[PDB]
RNA sequence: ACCCACUCGGCACCUUACGAGAAAUCAAAGUCUUUGGGUUCUGGGGGGAGUAUGGUCGCAAGGCUGAAACUUAAAGGAAUUGACGGAAGGGCACCACCAGGAGUGGAGCCUGCGGCUUAAUUUGACUCAACACGGGGAAACUCACCAGGUCCAGACACAAUAAGGAUUGACAGAUUGAGAGCUCUUUCUUGAUUUUGUGGGUGGUGGUGCAUGGCCGUUCUUAGUUGGUGGAGUGAUUUGUCUGCUUAAUUGCGAUAACGAACGAGACCUUAACCUACUAAAUAGUGGUGCUAGCAUUUGCUGGUUAUCCACUUCUUAGAGGGACUAUCGGUUUCAAGCCGAUGGAAGUUUGAGGCAAUAACAGGUCUGUGAUGCCCUUAGACGUUCUGGGCCGCACGCGCGCUACACUGACGGAGCCAGCGAGUCUAACCUUGGCCGAGAGGUCUUGGUAAUCUUGUGAAACUCCGUCGUGCUGGGGAUAGAGCAUUGUAAUUAUUGCUCUUCAACGAGGAAUUCCUAGUAAGCGCAAGUCAUCAGCUUGCGUUGAUUACGUCCCUGCCCUUUGUACACACC
């Protein structure tokens, strides 16, 4: 998919030797968190903000200013 | 593949012949020098270059061929 | 006779496993390096071989006893994971079938393949996954093939020749297809650039895709791959990754010695749909106004006018947003994931269609895309290259993709008259409107455009309407062939293509077979783009007209999955 275009660089290189040639194929996948100028995460990613304990009750009452 | 055939007769090349040449020019009894063979009135060939003597034919070789002066 | 409890001794099963084992497994195969209850028998790597020999028993066939030489690095056991089967159980799919549509298979031609022919008819590829494929529509070129002619563009090093010239070129004639000084005659020219030899290079559409890279196709219209902590196992391993249900999906639910995750699917991206909300526009358009034509006249109706001005953004353009999450409701389901129906909605089949796409495999195709490349071959009487000419088109015939037809839901003739995706000329001749001339093809003079500006509203074709014909190989059909005219091109003969007249074939719905397809789809219909000097019956996209039939299954076929067997693991070639 699309994240491929966004996050992985590839290169093929032909390395000519005494016997024949070999194909080097390099693939690098870069930290998307660091994206900088694009999307900062995979389309996959789904973060939930973590609530907060509450200490409720305290029967009514009102503040004045 | 197939290899070879030939109803024969291979073609050769050329030679530039021999000739200890430019004897042509003649100097009299000490020491006046007269040119044999006439030279070229083309601006390109400042009259050092001569004309070969055939028949009808006098011809400038320096002009790689160029021009047909006839006397 | 039957039931309950007990107990000796039987044939067995069940669950455990403290314990054993290399494991499979085992209440003995336990009580074994913490090694001793009694006793009997047999084995000491594989083959050679239960062979030779002697003894013995037998009527015999044979039985018992039973060697060595020599050969050899493994043979063997159990389990694991793969791979594979002409074993079994499940699934998925219009490259499967059901219900059907439109066909192909029959005909004419077009075009590839075989075959034959040939100087040559260059060549790759042969089930799906070779054959309108190599973007492969070849007149030269391309081009590799064939008949023949030039050239070196043979780096460099050493040696040799050699300034008394190493070498170079050529006018005319001869030659030659040729205005190739190819060679020859002849005799000027040139000046250390070459020549000759060896060494070494260099080019090659020469060989090897079974030496390679890269790319691509296929498996795959598939759903699979892995690691952390836990559990099992001495171990390779396994569980997680599973009976079921569910999904297009190892997509999920659920079950659960597993829990929680990552690659792949999904997400993501592109394009088609919806925004009287946002920002705008003489390279897009609308309303008002002026200038103005025509028809009515009573306002009116229908046009002209890239700026005569004013305002707008519904339509067009493209930025930014918004929108859908199978929403609401209800059926159904283990009331789970889901599935179904109704309403709403631009939109509810993964929204439609694509792009991307893991792990692994193949001796799939490509050395003929590459100045990617190993090795082999070849290298001046070239397999380098170029030039002239022919050839890839050759035709008893087999095969594939196609085009056009057999007519009356039609052909012909008037007339109506509507798309979308494209593309176009600088140091050049591309897209072409308009005016004339021409039956046509085309010609000619001008013209706008490097483009939302001009071609172009690309006035496309099927289609619609009024006529002619009237079922007759007919006015359906347009093969084959003759004559003439033009266009591209240096060149049109074997006829590039276009036009006119004439000639008027087979084909009366196509055997056995076989392809493709579920909605703006199928089928019909044209167009633009690729190729392109010229040539589309091909492709790639595009819009126009627009259905019948399923919404299911495992019968055929194909494939994945379990279970199972394996003496395979280079893995059933
Ligand atoms: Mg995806
Ligand atoms: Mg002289
Ligand atoms: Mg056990
Ligand atoms: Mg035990
Ligand atoms: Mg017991
Ligand atoms: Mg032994
Ligand atoms: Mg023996
Ligand atoms: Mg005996
Ligand atoms: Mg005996
Ligand atoms: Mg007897
Ligand atoms: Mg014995
Ligand atoms: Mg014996
Ligand atoms: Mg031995
Ligand atoms: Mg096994
Ligand atoms: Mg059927
Ligand atoms: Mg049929
Ligand atoms: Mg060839
Ligand atoms: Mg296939
Ligand atoms: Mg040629
Ligand atoms: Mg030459
Ligand atoms: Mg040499
Ligand atoms: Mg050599
Ligand atoms: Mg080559
Ligand atoms: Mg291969
Ligand atoms: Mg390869
Ligand atoms: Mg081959
Ligand atoms: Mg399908
Ligand atoms: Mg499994
Ligand atoms: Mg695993
Ligand atoms: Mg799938
Ligand atoms: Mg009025
Ligand atoms: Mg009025
Ligand atoms: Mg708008
Ligand atoms: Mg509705
Ligand atoms: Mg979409
Ligand atoms: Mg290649
Ligand atoms: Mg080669
Ligand atoms: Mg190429
Ligand atoms: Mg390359
Ligand atoms: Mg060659
Ligand atoms: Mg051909
Ligand atoms: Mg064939
Ligand atoms: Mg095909
Ligand atoms: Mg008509
Ligand atoms: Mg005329
Ligand atoms: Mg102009
Ligand atoms: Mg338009
Ligand atoms: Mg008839
Ligand atoms: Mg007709
Ligand atoms: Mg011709
Ligand atoms: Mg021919
Ligand atoms: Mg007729
Ligand atoms: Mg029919
Ligand atoms: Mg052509
Ligand atoms: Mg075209
Ligand atoms: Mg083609
Ligand atoms: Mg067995
Ligand atoms: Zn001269």
């Amino acid at each position: 998919g699309q994240p491929v275009n966004d996050f992985i660089d590839t290169a093929t290189r032909h390395v000519l030797m005494r016997q024949g040639v070999l194909g080097i194929k390099v693939k690098i996948m870069r930290d998307p968190a660091k994206s900088r100028t694009g999307p900062k995460a995979l389309p996959d990613a789904v973060t939930i903000i973590e609530p907060k304990e509450e200490e409720p009750i305290l029967a009514p009452s009102v503040k004045d200013y | 593949x197939x290899x070879x055939x030939x109803x024969x007769x291979x073609x050769x090349x050329x030679x530039x012949x021999x000739x200890x040449v430019l004897s042509y020019y003649k100097v009299d009894a000490e020491g006046k020098v007269t040119k044999l063979r006439r030279e070229c009135s083309n601006p390109t060939c400042g009259a050092g270059v001569f004309l070969a003597n055939h028949k009808d034919r006098l011809y400038c070789g320096k002009c790689h061929s160029v021009y047909k002066v006839n006397a």
